[PDB]
């Protein structure tokens, strides 16, 4: 593409300097460049190509949250009419974040996950997979919100069994992968139940291997810990 | 928002 | 432009809408659409236009401060080749700073000054000329620096007198003009006293006419002159 | 670095 023209490794070098000066946007556009060399990426660059998104997104649906409760503020008795804009504009903004999550979604259908054979990267973006459905999921209202649910459930659901199957319970991506799922429970398939459950089970699985760990590694498996907790104290 | 990673 | 079909009312609307949400390159794009339907601004709506390109320009040089500063790291005596990737971001980011600035300075000069005779509105565009000049010399390094200092220091001069002679000592435009003039001279014209020179003054002037104010104006005015005394405890 | 409005 835009990118087509710059070395690899060049791409990777300015995703990280773009990361430095908090670029985020520019970091995204590199790290799509440097997946569309079609080489596999590693543990660093996944990350990187993450991050960059990740951030992107996160603005978009902040945005879109704003934009969202004014519409329905609009909406309320009593509110006086103010015509076409408001809508408008959310749906700009929407359109903008379906559009960001469907270029994550076709990096990772061409070819990131068919080339991901050992458990950490297939787990890492089957979870990413899961988590661009689940921000569909977040703006979705008409005849498709059950299929991008599905979606994200069929994608969480493959990373949960390769995990379990092939990761200790402490390691970082399974109980990451574990905290979202629990979350697409909980804010979009309407099923706190679950989302607790899965929530405390992780927790404790993960509490009982910490014996194994190194100081480091415990540092890492207990700060996710923490979050789990933070959602459960949330939902209890 | 509960928190994700 | 891309804006050509919204109407004016509209553009401003959103252009609210998108600084309630933080979009501020959206809230920009619909300001410079306002702008170019050729009608005057109001107050409100000049300060939109200044909010807007404040935040975006604002980012841009934070960003190139980062940049530079890795850049001048990679040229010190011991550091290790990496190639030309720093100074091209750095110079990818510094192009699209420059254009930002050229979008502004054409927006003023395509016809805002020439079509603004009240001191108040002439003052506010004239300020945001040297201001935007101002950020040009920042990054400027060739053989137009000199010529983009004097343009900024002819566009704050000018801006200066007007504001003297029209407007109270206290005006929140008048202050922040002084506030920014008085940067100019520290950190673009190597002028340090000048800048302490003008803080001072500014403020002992501003405080004399205080008892003048209503409670609110009150609030307004000795914000900014806190500013000042600010910049001035820095520098002394 | 100084403040600026
Ligand atoms: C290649 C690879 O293993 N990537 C990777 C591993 C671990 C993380 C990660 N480690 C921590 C530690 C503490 C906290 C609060 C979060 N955290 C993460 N975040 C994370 C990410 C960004 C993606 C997927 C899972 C996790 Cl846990 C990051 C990247
Ligand atoms: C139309 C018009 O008068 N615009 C206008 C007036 C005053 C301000 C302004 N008021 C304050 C009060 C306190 C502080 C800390 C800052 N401040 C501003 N900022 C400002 C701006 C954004 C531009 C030019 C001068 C000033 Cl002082 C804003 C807009
Ligand atoms: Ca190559
Ligand atoms: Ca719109
Ligand atoms: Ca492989
Ligand atoms: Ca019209
Ligand atoms: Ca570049
Ligand atoms: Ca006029």
């Amino acid at each position: 593409g835009a990118m087509g023209s710059m070395e690899r490794a060049s791409l990777i070098q300015k995703a990280k300097l773009a990361e430095q000066a908090e670029r985020y946007e520019d970091m995204a556009a590199f790290m799509k460049g440097a997946v569309e060399k079609g080489e596999e990426l590693s543990c660093e660059e996944r990350n990187l190509l993450s991050v960059a998104y990740k951030n992107v997104v996160g603005g978009q649906r902040a945005a879109w949250r704003v934009l969202s409760s004014i519409e329905q503020k609009s909406n309320e008795e009593g509110s006086e009419e103010k015509g076409p804009e408001v809508r408008e504009y959310r749906e700009k903004v929407e359109t903008e974040l379906q559009g960001v999550c469907d270029t994550v979604l076709g990096l990772l259908d061409s070819h990131l996950i068919k080339e991901a054979g050992d458990a950490e990267s297939r787990v890492f973006y089957l979870k990413m997979k899961g988590d661009y459905y689940r921000y569909l999921a977040e703006v979705a209202t008409g005849d498709d919100k059950k299929r991008i649910i599905d979606s994200a459930r069929s994608a969480y659901q493959e990373a949960m069994d390769i995990s379990k199957k092939e990761m200790p319970p402490t390691n970082p991506i399974r109980l990451g992968l574990a905290l979202n799922f629990s979350v697409f429970h909980y804010e979009i398939a309407n099923s706190p139940e679950e989302a607790i459950s899965l929530a405390k089970t992780t927790f404790d699985e993960a509490m009982a291997d910490l014996h194994t760990l190194s100081e480091d590694s415990y540092k890492d498996s207990t700060l996710i810990m923490q979050l789990l907790r933070d959602n459960l104290t949330l939902w209890t | 928002f509960p928190a994700t990673v």
